[PDB]
């Protein structure tokens, strides 16, 4: 079908400079006015730039235009935001965008590309695991954690059997605290798995090349 | 500019029932060709929105016949009939007849469930954190019902540590409930002045960890 | 003066009335041809503008709509070829029977269609006449029809699919229409425009021309020259404003063209912005609303040449209705068959139907039996000739009746009459036919016996012997390869061998030799027994044997009675008989060299206009793209408005171009057509008259050439490069542009082109003029007809109207057959082509539904790619054939050039030769031979010899053409002998100048010829380049009583003279050539004729003009009545080439010869 993927967005400090691309495949490129979103983290989206299909015309906002730029490249099917002078308010996660015949704005979307813009230090997490003492099973389903915690910037990824159990997973968003987000996760196993087939805590870090999967023992 | 309001902001519909969330424009919303645009977009729990009707009355190829969309002028109305668990999220109503295009607030969408009490569970620290110099101590209070509830911990009994880090969710989609978890932390030399540990819900739902090692 | 449209059509039978509803009604079929093309194309880009979005199926709806074009294409290529035709075979053939027609009516009218109605303007009412009805209501009334259809279905397709938009296209419609008739009217005809400045300076032209000798002999090349260049800037003016006009026309069609583009898209935007329209709609709507607002206009030639067509039926029509009183075609006057011969004159009354004002004739009244032969003596020009001519009822009297053989004539038949009778006139004429046929023209059933008997009758069996070809040798015109015997001869057996029976002679004897008089005298005698006889003569050896002889004065027969009647009566004739007993060349570029900074300008301009095409072809692809692809509301708005900016602008770039292009390709045209004929005319007055003498080298040839040289060299100098830049932006960018977007198509498609190109370059030919229409084959047919209309009345009497009327018919069988032909031929090309362009569509187009249908290009590709060579290739047809022709224009610049750099043998203009200090006015002459080097064969003079003094005034007379007009062109050296030796005070004219022999000794001519100019200025031209005195004028003009004549009218010296002397006689203008010379003062004095036309009493006040001023001079006179040669001093008389005498006059008397009777004419 139509997928767009987006790539390009980390920690930057205040006045410096940053480039977002969205890579998209699946129809034809070259005839699709384009447009980029963007949705800050009160959750509340903002428009922020469009380009017509061929890259002559272009608009942006009253609040945005001179340090944005927005352009394409149809040869490879690339779309580019590049951003100057960034300021503390330019923090958001930003969407591609579609354009839908029979003039509906926005159809088909992509996913974020987060782009924190502040004066701090990437650094990797500190992953942890949780389990009950001596692990005892409370039934038919078992009950295990884990928690991330002291990590900058936002953006990670927290899997499990690395693409294998999905059913009682809960978890849950982090909160920020004197620039350190802390994001805690659970399980939900049979009392015939968990003995028999040991369980992992995936974590990764993008901003700190991390990579540690964490095997939850008793 | 054209700032585009919309008056509920929390909806309780049940299933089987309607709803009704409003759009009300400030300025006149009327193209110079005599088209009107305003569309309307949903997001469910972490995902991209996606399109749900175009122009003022319209349907994106792929949506239900309950969805309906009618008014004129500055007002716009969306109406959903038969709210199926599958429809829950934030809707946001888009329009691009003036050169600043915005959208809106959002309205959240909650809809009603049973109430249940919270199988609540503490979860004792890992010694890795504690080598460090951490306490990693979590209490889930899993599948609940209304969307509010507070946590307490009872360090061995007297001591009701308030002190974690509360990390709310959003209604789990497929059977419409709610959680959050509750993470106590404090530096290791105070809690291992404590053996156990007991975190409730507010009637109690109790449990507790009572071991430094096993 | 124009004849009604029901009555315009009368020459069609019932199959001319099937071929024109059948033509109409395929040319209404025809002309809906374009409009519903622009309802299919609408219809496609619809499909092409959906699909690849949601290639599905869209290959299948392409081959649905290429068979619409393909049924389109196939309906247009039967409509066209019937259309084009029918209606030029119904034109083919009434044109045709009126050619006939009219030809036979002209044959039989009563004479006098040639003093009223004058008769070369009758070839140009008839030949060029006939032409244009033939363009009137031919092939244009189909175009009419099928333009008009193009209106009706363009505004019902408008208004069909939507109106909104139709009643703006409609709302700037008038000028739409007007742009288009202004072109179309400057489009058709546009070759027939190049005559209205060569006009005023052709008749210059043409005067210098008719009497170069003169202009050489008397010095006026420069006035003459001076004049030319005048009319040249003028005519120029006036062909530089019709450039920038043209130029104008197209320029503002193209503007409105564009910006109509412009006001189209910006509306249809809003319109399919707002979801009313598509974008089909809106190009079907447009386009064909546009094509008929611009076909509405392409109707305005056709009423226009039917207003003509009717102006001219008019006049040929009433000439063919004129019924005259007296004709052959009634067949009503009676046949007598008992003929014996009674001529009965009583009372019979003439006043000229040329000049009713004067009756040259006052009543008689005669009586002739049969074989009673009368002569007639009297002037010449006593009613002698009309007189034998009103007794074969060429004319009938004014008061009165004549009779033959007891009944008068005015009830009875005349081709009996008119052929039973022979009548020689003065000087009988023979056409271009065979001797055979010469005696053959009495009757039909003149056998080769009787030709051979003829021959023998009239001594004319001779030649046979001694000429080969004995019986079919092609006389020449007019009889010019024979000699006099020989003409009087045939004309004698020619008369005779129609069995006459009153035969009439005019001046019977005027040059036959002795025997060759008395042979033919006895030859007619011989038949004047059974047959009345009537004889007109000079020389009184052919009077003698008639039973009566007659006296005419004031053309009444007054002295009747037989010899001895008139001998004892002492009268007249007593008084007669008393006193009696390549390679091409390829410098041209050389020519025009010197008007650079226009060709620079030229050439900018072209490759602007002609690269302007693909500008519109990206302008147009883009502007459809832009509602292909997915874009929101406001990105459509900017990027229309700011296409249709760019419509709108490429319009404005057009018109200036446009108008400066013409301009500066236009000014150097006429800068190097007015240096060009400035030059040549130059290098004309330099060459001999032995390069002038040519009937190769005629005044017409060299006419044609003046103005057609002009044309023709204008053309392949400047509209050449003009063609070939404009092609060469075109073809090159649209194709190059077109490789790199799509090379596949590009590459079928570009098989295609030849065809479109070739279709553009046929069409074009069709739409003005070109509509072959050789004259070449009509020429032969229009030849025959010249000769009968030049003599009608004296052929009238030979009654071989028919056997020329057939001689006719016979002869326009070929070109009609052929004619018919080629209505066909042409019908065909023409459709075949504009199907092609009606197939395109379906062929790329269909190709273009795969490309589109596999990724390999997009639609706006095909629509670029097909746009910028379909379209790039009409405009590559229709520029390449609005220019002259190529081969044609290199060889007129190549005879150009070839005389320019002309040198002749002897210039007028080089000052060598010996010009010396004094001179005693002594001429000799000695054993001097002269031939023409045209004429080699035939001699004039054999080596005479003479001796010539200062004062001394030569007395020299002859017959009509004995060498007199020899000796004069060997003085004033327009001849140039090989023998002899001529000794002027011993100073050989061969060796002396030829500049200053002219301004030192003037001569004067036969007759005087003049300009249009002021009488004083002729009067004053006779000496030039040099200060002339008022009053030097008026001492000759006085002295010669010619300026008597001068103040009387007003604007004495100052009144411009008509052309050549129509605003007077001979007599007013015998004295102001003698005294043209007169003011010269020369020191030779030289006159030939000059009693030619000349009051007996003016002959002595011009007469008087020589003797006291005959001094100093080598006095040459020479008249034909001897009352002045009586007083030259010495007489040398001459007789083909051997000097006759020469000395004293009692030398000539003493002595008696043929001088003896040279003054025994009317001696008193
Ligand atoms: O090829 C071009 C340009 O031609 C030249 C360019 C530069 C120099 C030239 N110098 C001498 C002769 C031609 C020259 C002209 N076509 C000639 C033929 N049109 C045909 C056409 C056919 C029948 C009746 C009216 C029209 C006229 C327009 C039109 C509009 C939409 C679709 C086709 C056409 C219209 F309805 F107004 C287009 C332009
Ligand atoms: O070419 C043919 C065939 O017509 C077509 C048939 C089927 C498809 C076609 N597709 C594109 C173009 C023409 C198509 C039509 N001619 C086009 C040429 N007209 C001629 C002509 C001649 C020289 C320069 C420009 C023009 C053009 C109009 C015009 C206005 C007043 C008087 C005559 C004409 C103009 F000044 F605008 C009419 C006939
Ligand atoms: C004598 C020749 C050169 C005349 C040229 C006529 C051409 C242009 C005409 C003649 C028959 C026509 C074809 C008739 C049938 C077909 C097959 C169909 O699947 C697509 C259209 C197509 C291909 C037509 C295209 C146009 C066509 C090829
Ligand atoms: C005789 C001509 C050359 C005079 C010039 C008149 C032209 C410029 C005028 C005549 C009628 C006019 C149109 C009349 C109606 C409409 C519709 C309206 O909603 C916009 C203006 C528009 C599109 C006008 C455009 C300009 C127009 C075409
Ligand atoms: C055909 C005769 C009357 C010529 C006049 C008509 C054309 C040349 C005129 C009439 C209306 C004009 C348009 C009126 C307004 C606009 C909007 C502007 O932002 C772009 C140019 C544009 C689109 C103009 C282009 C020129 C235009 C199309
Ligand atoms: C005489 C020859 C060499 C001239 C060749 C002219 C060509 C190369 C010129 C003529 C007008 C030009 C166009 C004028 C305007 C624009 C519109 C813009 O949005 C795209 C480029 C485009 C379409 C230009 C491309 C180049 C162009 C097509
Ligand atoms: C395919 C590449 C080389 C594009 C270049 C095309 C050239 C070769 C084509 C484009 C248009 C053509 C010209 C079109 C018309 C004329 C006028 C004619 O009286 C002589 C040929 C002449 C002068 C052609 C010569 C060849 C030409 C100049
Ligand atoms: C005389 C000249 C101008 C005509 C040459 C013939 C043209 C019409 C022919 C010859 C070569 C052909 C191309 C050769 C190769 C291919 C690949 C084939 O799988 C699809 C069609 C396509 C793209 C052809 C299109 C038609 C083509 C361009
Ligand atoms: C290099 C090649 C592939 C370029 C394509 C050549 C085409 C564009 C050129 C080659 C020669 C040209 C033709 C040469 C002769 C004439 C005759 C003239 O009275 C009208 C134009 C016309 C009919 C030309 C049309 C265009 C033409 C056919
Ligand atoms: C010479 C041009 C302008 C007119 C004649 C074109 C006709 C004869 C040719 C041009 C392109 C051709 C098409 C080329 C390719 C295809 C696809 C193939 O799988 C079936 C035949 C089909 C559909 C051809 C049908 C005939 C066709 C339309």
């Amino acid at each position: 079908e139509v997928i767009l993927v987006e790539s390009g967005g980390g920690l930057v400090k205040p006045g410096g400079s940053l480039k977002l691309s969205c890579a998209a495949s699946g129809f034809t490129f070259s005839s699709y006015t384009m447009s980029w979103v963007r949705q800050t983290p009160e959750k509340r989206l903002e428009w922020v730039a469009t380009i017509s299909s061929g890259g002559g015309n272009t608009y942006y906002p009253d609040s945005v235009k001179g340090r944005f730029t927005i352009s394409r490249d149809n040869a490879k099917n690339n779309l580019y935001l590049q951003m100057s002078s960034l300021r503390s308010e330019d923090t958001a996660l930003y969407y591609c965008a579609r354009y839908y015949r029979y003039e509906a704005w926005f159809a088909s979307w992509g996913q974020g590309t987060l782009v924190t813009v502040s004066a701090a230090k990437t650094t990797a997490p500190s992953v942890y695991p949780l389990a009950p003492v001596c692990g005892d099973t409370t039934g038919s389903s078992v009950t295990l954690g884990c928690l991330v915690k002291g990590y900058f910037p936002e953006p990670v990824t927290l899997t499990w059997n690395s693409g294998s159990l999905s059913s009682g997973v809960h978890t849950f968003p982090a909160v920020l605290q004197s620039d350190l987000y802390t994001l805690s996760s659970s399980v939900t196993v049979t009392s015939s798995t968990w003995p028999s087939q040991s369980i992992t805590c995936n974590v990764a870090h993008p901003a700190s090349s991390t990579k540690v999967d964490k095997k939850i023992e008793p | 500019d054209v700032l585009m309001t919309q008056t509920p902001v929390s909806l309780s519909v049940s299933l089987g029932d309607q709803a009704s969330i409003s759009c009300r424009s400030s300025q006149s919303i009327v193209h110079s060709t005599g088209n009107t645009y305003l569309e309307w977009y949903l997001q469910k729990p972490g995902q991209s929105p996606k399109l749900l009707i175009y122009k003022i009355s319209n349907r994106f190829s792929g949506v239900p016949d309950r969805f309906s969309g009618s008014g004129s002028g500055t007002d716009f109305t969306l109406k959903i009939s038969r709210v199926e668990a599958e429809d829950l999220g934030v809707y946001y109503c888009f329009q691009a007849s003036h050169a600043p295009r915005t959208f809106g607030g959002g309205t959240k969408l909650e809809i009603k469930r049973a109430d249940a009490a919270p199988t609540v569970s503490i979860f004792p620290p890992s010694s890795e954190q504690l080598t460090s110099g951490g306490a990693s101590v979590v209490c889930f209070l899993n599948n609940f019902y209304p969307k509010d509830i507070n946590v307490k911990w009872k360090i061995d009994g007297s001591e009701r540590q308030n002190g974690v880090l509360n990390s709310w969710t959003d209604q789990d989609s497929k059977d419409s409930t709610y959680s959050m978890s509750s993470t106590l932390t404090l530096t290791k030399d105070e809690y291992e002045r404590h053996n156990s540990y007991t975190c409730e819900a507010t009637s109690p739902i109790v449990k507790s960890f009572n071991r430094n090692e096993c | 003066p124009t004849v009604s449209v029901f009555s315009m059509f009368r020459y069609s039978n019932w199959l001319d009335k099937l071929y024109m509803v059948v033509g109409t009604l395929a040319a209404i079929i025809h002309g809906a041809g374009l409009p519903l093309m622009m309802l299919v194309f609408g219809e496609m880009t619809d499909i092409f503008a959906n699909a690849g979005n949601l290639f599905m199926n869209l290959e299948e709806d392409m081959t649905r709509y290429a068979y619409y074009y393909s049924g389109i294409g196939a309906g247009v290529l039967v409509a066209a070829y019937i259309q084009v035709s029918f209606w030029c075979l119904a034109a083919g053939r009434q044109i045709h029977k009126i050619r006939k027609q009219f030809f036979h009516a002209i044959m039989r009218q009563e004479i006098g269609w040639f003093d009223v109605h004058d008769v070369g303007e009758l070839n140009t009412r008839l030949t060029d006449d006939v032409s244009k009805i033939n363009e009137g209501i031919g092939d244009k009334i189909g175009m009419f029809f099928q333009s008009m259809a193009t209106f009706f279905t363009g505004f019902i397709v408008g208004f069909t699919r939507g109106w909104k938009l139709t009643l703006v296209i409609l709302a700037i419609s008038p000028v739409l229409g007007l742009s288009a008739a202004v072109w179309a009217k400057i489009l058709s005809s546009f070759t027939d425009k190049e005559l209205l400045a060569y006009a005023k300076a052709g008749a210059v032209a043409e005067e210098v021309l008719a009497a170069i000798r003169t202009v050489i002999a008397f010095g006026g090349q420069k006035k003459e020259l001076e004049r030319y260049n005048k009319n040249l800037e003028e005519a120029k003016r006036i062909g530089i404003k019709k450039a920038i006009t043209a130029n104008i026309s197209i320029g503002a069609a193209f503007l409105l063209i564009y910006a109509s583009y412009a006001l189209a898209f910006w509306y249809g935007t809003t319109l399919v912005l707002s979801g009313e329209y598509s974008i089909g709609q809106v190009l079907t709507v447009f386009f064909s609303v546009l094509i008929g607002a611009f076909s509405v206009g392409q109707a305005s030639p056709s009423i226009e040449a039917f207003a003509n067509a009717r102006g001219a039926a008019y006049e040929i029509f009433k000439i063919i209705d004129n019924k005259p009183s007296i004709d052959s075609y009634s067949k009503s006057g009676h046949k007598p068959d008992n003929i014996k011969g009674n001529l009965e004159f009583r009372n019979v009354h003439f006043s000229y139907p040329s000049r009713k004002e004067v009756k040259i004739l006052k009543g008689l009244n005669l009586k002739v039996q049969s074989g009673q032969t009368v002569a007639l003596v009297g002037n010449s020009g006593c009613g002698k000739s009309t007189t034998v001519q009103l007794m074969q009822r060429l004319y009938d009297p004014t008061e009165g009746m004549v009779s033959v053989d007891g009944q008068d004539i005015r009830t009875i038949n005349v081709r009996f009459l008119r052929e039973i009778i022979g009548v020689v006139s003065q000087e009988p004429v023979l056409f271009a036919t065979t001797i055979a046929e010469n005696i053959r023209y009495g009757r039909e059933n003149v056998t080769m016996d009787e030709i051979e008997k003829a021959v023998k009758e009239a001594n004319a069996y001779d030649f046979i012997m001694k000429l080969p070809h004995k019986f079919d040798t092609l006389v020449g015109e007019r009889g010019a390869q024979l000699s006099g015997g020989q003409k009087q001869r045939i004309a004698i057996a020619r008369a005779l061998v129609r069995n006459p029976k009153i035969l009439l002679l005019d001046e019977a004897t005027s040059a036959l030799d002795t025997e060759s008089e008395a042979v033919v005298q006895v030859a007619l005698d011989k038949a004047r027994k059974g047959r009345t006889t009537i004889v007109i003569a000079h020389r009184l050896s052919t009077v003698r044997n008639a039973d009566v002889i007659a006296g005419f004065d004031d053309g009444v027969i007054v002295e009747k009675g037989n010899h001895d009647e008139l001998m004892k009566e002492k009268g007249i004739y007593f008084k007669l008989v008393t006193m009696q007993t390549p390679v091409s060349f390829w410098r041209i570029m050389k020519l025009n060299l010197t008007e650079w900074p226009y060709f620079v300008v030229g050439v900018f301009c072209a490759i602007i206009n002609g690269g302007l095409q693909p500008a519109f072809a990206i302008i147009f692809s883009k502007i459809i793209g832009v509602f292909t692809r997915i874009d929101d509301p406001e990105t459509k708005r900017q990027n229309s408005n700011l296409f249709s900016l760019l419509f709108l602008a490429l319009g404005i770039i057009s018109f200036i171009t446009f108008f400066l292009q013409g301009f500066t390709f236009g000014k150097a045209g006429e800068i190097l057509t007015k240096r060009l004929r400035y030059m040549v005319f130059r290098s004309m007055l330099r060459q001999d008259v032995s390069w002038f003498d040519d009937p190769k080298n005629t005044t017409g040839a060299l006419t044609t050439r003046l103005a057609n040289d002009a044309a023709q060299v204008k053309g392949a100098i400047g509209s050449r490069l003009a063609v070939i830049t404009q092609n060469i932006a075109n073809l090159g960018t649209g194709i190059i542009i077109s490789f790199i977007y799509g090379w596949q198509l590009t590459l079928l498609l570009l098989a295609i082109v030849p065809i479109i190109a070739i279709a553009g370059v046929v069409e074009m030919k069709m739409l003005s003029g070109q509509a072959l229409k050789d004259k070449k084959e009509l020429e032969g047919a229009g030849k025959i007809a010249t000769e009968a209309i030049e003599n009608f009345r004296t052929v009238v009497s030979l009654t071989q109207e028919q056997k020329f009327e057939h001689m006719y018919a016979q002869s326009l069988q070929v070109p009609y057959r052929n004619s018919l032909r080629k209505a066909h031929i042409f019908g065909i090309t023409f459709s075949f082509t504009q199907a092609m362009m009606y197939f395109s569509y379906a062929g790329c187009f269909r190709f273009g539904a795969y490309l589109v249908a596999h990724k390999l290009m997009s639609f706006e590709d095909v629509l670029l790619v097909f746009s910028a060579v379909v379209f790039g290739a009409m405009a590559v047809g229709q520029v390449s054939s609005f220019a002259p022709d190529y081969a044609k224009a290199k060889i007129s610049a190549a005879h150009i050039i070839m005389i320019i750099e002309k040198t002749p043998l002897i210039d007028s203009y080089s000052t060598e030769g010996l010009m010396p200090n004094t001179l005693e006015g002594n001429v000799t002459f000695g054993e001097v031979v002269f031939n023409y080097p045209t004429r080699p064969d035939i001699p004039v003079l054999q080596g005479l010899s003479l001796e010539v003094k200062k004062g001394q005034t030569l007395a020299l007379v002859g017959s009509s053409g004995c060498g007199k007009s020899t000796v004069v062109q060997l003085l004033e050296r327009f001849y140039d002998p090989l023998a002899g030796k001529v000794l002027l005070d011993g100073k050989e004219i061969k060796r002396l100048n030829v500049q200053w022999l002219r301004a030192h000794l003037g001569i004067v001519s036969q007759e005087p010829i003049l300009f249009d100019c002021s009488i004083a200025e002729n009067i004053a031209y006779g000496d030039n380049s040099r200060v002339v005195s008022q009053e030097e004028i008026v001492r000759a003009a006085k002295e010669a009583n010619i300026h008597a004549f001068i103040e009387s009218l007003p604007n004495k010296y100052s009144t411009k003279v008509g052309d050549k002397g129509t605003q007077l006689s001979g007599g007013q203008k015998q004295r102001i050539a003698i005294a043209r010379a007169l003011v010269r003062q020369p020191h030779i004095l030289l006159l030939d004729e000059a009693t030619s036309a000349l009051d007996t009493e003016s002959e002595k006040v011009v007469q008087e003009a020589l003797d006291k001023a005959r001094e100093g001079r080598t006095c040459i006179v020479i008249a034909h009545r001897l009352s002045t040669i009586q007083n030259a001093d010495l007489i040398v008389v001459f007789q083909n080439g051997r000097v006759k005498e020469h000395g004293t006059h009692q030398q000539l008397l003493a002595q008696k010869g043929i001088y003896f009777s040279m003054v025994s004419v009317q001696a008193g």
